């Protein structure tokens, strides 16, 4: 019974070290989705082993 | 990884998306 | 109203793109 | 490292950032991890030094 809960609009990080003002910029990366699934860990104690893959939130 | 076993944390996903990011005037992301 | 209606104004004059004033002023 | 002017029409070099114009004062405050500073038009528009 893997819990899924929606990840609401968490995730956001600043992609670049550059300030800017008031501007609407576009940029496309290793993104975390809006309004998708996060897999949570139990406590029990299985002790799984995971891939790293392009990125993890 | 490593845990101390005799705990709730959460774990997503990132990949290749978009966004259309809005900065504020301290260069703050606001959305 | 149309001046504070309408809104860029510099942000296209630093790479060359130099703005011609009007001959005749706003006022 | 250079010495410092203002208000005069120099080739500027920060830490490889370009540019050759003249550098004054803003008030534009910039976050502690902000380094660099564009505009609208992806210009060069404020630099912390
Ligand atoms: C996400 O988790 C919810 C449970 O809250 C489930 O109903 C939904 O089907 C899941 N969606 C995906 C794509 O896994
Ligand atoms: C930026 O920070 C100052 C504090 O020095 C604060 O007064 C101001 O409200 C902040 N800007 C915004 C848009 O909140």
């Amino acid at each position: 019974p893997p819990a899924y809960t929606n990840s609401f609009t968490r995730g956001v990080y600043y992609p670049d070290k550059v300030f800017r003002s008031s501007v609407l910029h576009s940029t496309q990366d290793l993104f975390l989705p809006f309004f998708s699934n996060v897999t949570w860990f139990h406590a029990i104690h299985d002790n799984p082993v995971l891939p790293f893959n392009d990125g993890v939130y | 990884t490593l845990l101390a076993l005799h705990a709730a944390y959460y774990v997503g996903y990132l990949q290749p998306r978009t966004f259309l990011l809005k900065y504020n005037e301290n260069g703050t992301i606001t959305d | 109203l149309l001046f504070n209606k309408v809104t860029l104004i510099c942000a296209q004059k630093f790479n060359g793109l130099t703005v011609l004033p009007p001959l005749l002023t706003d006022e | 490292s250079t010495n410092l002017v203002k208000n005069k029409c120099v080739n500027f070099n920060f830490n490889g950032l370009t540019g050759t114009g003249v550098l004054t004062e803003s008030n534009k405050k910039f976050l502690p991890f902000q380094q660099f500073g564009r505009d609208i038009a992806d210009t060069t528009d404020a630099v912390r030094d």
